C-alpha cells in the first residue's frame, strides 16, 4: 500500500475518451490538482499483474515522464491516478495538421521521448511497446511517455518490432531503439502508419528482408541518419538513448 | 462561484499587465474587461471565474469573442454580454 488515495477528495470534470485497459475522466484532485483518471474495466487486466505493475512505475520518476499519483483498490472498478495529459495520445496530436508543426518542433518531441527513455535505459526498465500509441501530450506541447511494462499484462505492434522480436521473440534495450526509429517516423510522417500498403505479415516477412521506413518529406538527411541508425539488422550495432540525445541535441544547434 | 478571487476586479486585473509583452497585439484594456489576467508566461492568460486559459494571441482577435467561443460556460460571461450574444458566437 502507502500510495493509495481516497476517492473522496476526487472531483470528476469530462470524460477524456474510452483506451486500453479502461476509460480516462479527467478530474481534480483536492479541488486544485489537475488529474487523469484511468478506470480499469472490470476483468481487462490480471488482478496479480496489477501488484507488479503499479509497484514498477510507483517508485519512477522524470522530468519527461507521465507520473503516476497513486491506485484506489478498496472498491471496483480499480482506479489509477495519474499526471494529466491536456492534448492527449500523441498519435491524435500529430494528426491534427490544425497546429502547423515546424521541423524544430517535431526534432524537440524526438529530444523529449529520447530523454524519458534514457531514464528507463538507467533503471533496466525496458518499455516493451514505444510507438506514438503509448505516448501523451501536455498543453504546453511536451511529450511524455506512458503505458510502459504494460506490455506484459492483460494486434501484436509488428511494425515497432525488431528483427530479433519478430523471428525469436528476444526482448533487449535495443528492442526499445527500433521503436523509438519508428516512433521518430511517426512524428515526421505527422502520424501516419508505418509500412501502410503492407499488413501485418507481410511487415513481419519485408523487415527481415531488409526493408526499412523511407525518410518522410519533414524529416532532413541528418535526422532521417538518426531515425536509421536505430534500425540496424544486428541489435548489438544500434545505438544507446544517451548516443541518441547527444546526436538529437547536436543536430538541434545544426 | 469564482475561481481565481484576487482577480475579481478589473483594477487588479490589470496590475498583472504589469509585464505583459509590448510584442501581443491584443491591448490588455480589453482583457481585463473580459475577466482576464496575465499568468506572466509569454501570453497566457486566465478567468478569474472559469479559470479559462488563453494564449496565442493574434491580431484582429476580441477577448470577448474567445470567451464565448472556448468558454460559453462561464457565468461572468453570459452576466456581462448576455447569453443571446454567447449562443451567436456558439452558432457557428
Ligand atoms: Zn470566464
Amino acid at each position: 500500500g502507502s500510495w493509495e488515495i481516497d476517492p473522496k477528495d476526487l472531483t470528476f470534470l469530462k470524460e477524456l475518451g474510452t483506451g486500453q485497459f479502461g476509460v480516462v475522466k479527467y478530474g481534480k484532485w483536492r479541488g486544485q490538482y489537475d488529474v487523469a483518471i484511468k478506470m480499469i474495466k472490470e476483468g481487462s487486466m490480471s488482478e496479480d499483474e496489477f501488484i507488479e505493475e503499479a509497484k514498477v512505475m510507483m517508485n519512477l520518476s522524470h522530468e519527461k515522464l507521465v507520473q503516476l499519483y497513486g491506485v484506489c483498490t478498496k472498491q471496483r472498478p480499480i482506479f489509477i491516478i495519474t499526471e494529466y495529459m491536456a492534448n492527449g495520445c500523441l498519435l491524435n496530436y500529430l494528426r491534427e495538421m490544425r497546429h502547423r508543426f515546424q521541423t524544430q518542433q517535431l526534432l524537440e518531441m524526438c529530444k523529449d521521448v529520447c530523454e524519458a527513455m534514457e531514464y528507463l535505459e538507467s533503471k533496466q526498465f525496458l518499455h516493451r511497446d514505444l510507438a506514438a500509441r503509448n505516448c501523451l501530450v501536455n498543453d504546453q506541447g511536451v511529450v511524455k511517455v506512458s503505458d510502459f511494462g504494460l506490455s506484459r499484462y492483460v494486434k501484436f505492434p509488428v511494425r515497432w518490432s525488431p528483427p530479433e522480436v519478430l523471428m525469436y521473440s528476444k526482448f533487449s534495450s535495443k528492442s526499445d531503439i527500433w521503436a523509438f526509429g519508428v516512433l521518430m517516423w511517426e512524428i515526421y510522417s505527422l502520424g501516419k502508419m508505418p509500412y501502410e500498403r503492407f499488413t501485418n505479415s507481410e511487415t513481419a516477412e519485408h523487415i527481415a528482408q531488409g526493408l526499412r521506413l523511407y525518410r518522410p518529406h519533414l524529416a532532413s538527411e541528418k535526422v532521417y541518419t538518426i531515425m536509421y541508425s536505430c534500425w540496424h539488422e544486428k541489435a548489438d550495432e544500434r545505438p544507446t538513448f544517451k548516443i541518441l540525445l547527444s546526436n538529437i541535441l547536436d543536430v538541434m544547434d545544426e | 462561484s469564482i475561481s481565481n478571487l484576487s482577480m475579481q476586479t478589473h483594477a487588479a486585473r490589470m496590475r498583472t499587465f504589469m509585464y505583459w509583452p509590448s510584442s501581443v497585439p491584443v491591448q490588455p484594456e480589453q482583457l481585463a474587461s473580459a475577466g482576464f489576467y496575465y499568468v506572466g508566461r509569454n501570453d497566457d492568460v486566465k478567468c478569474f471565474c472559469c479559470d479559462g486559459g488563453l494564449r496565442c494571441w493574434e491580431s484582429g482577435d476580441d477577448p470577448w469573442v474567445e470567451h464565448a467561443k472556448w468558454f460559453p460556460r462561464c457565468e461572468f460571461l453570459i452576466r456581462m454580454k448576455g447569453q443571446e450574444f454567447v449562443d451567436e458566437i456558439q452558432g457557428r
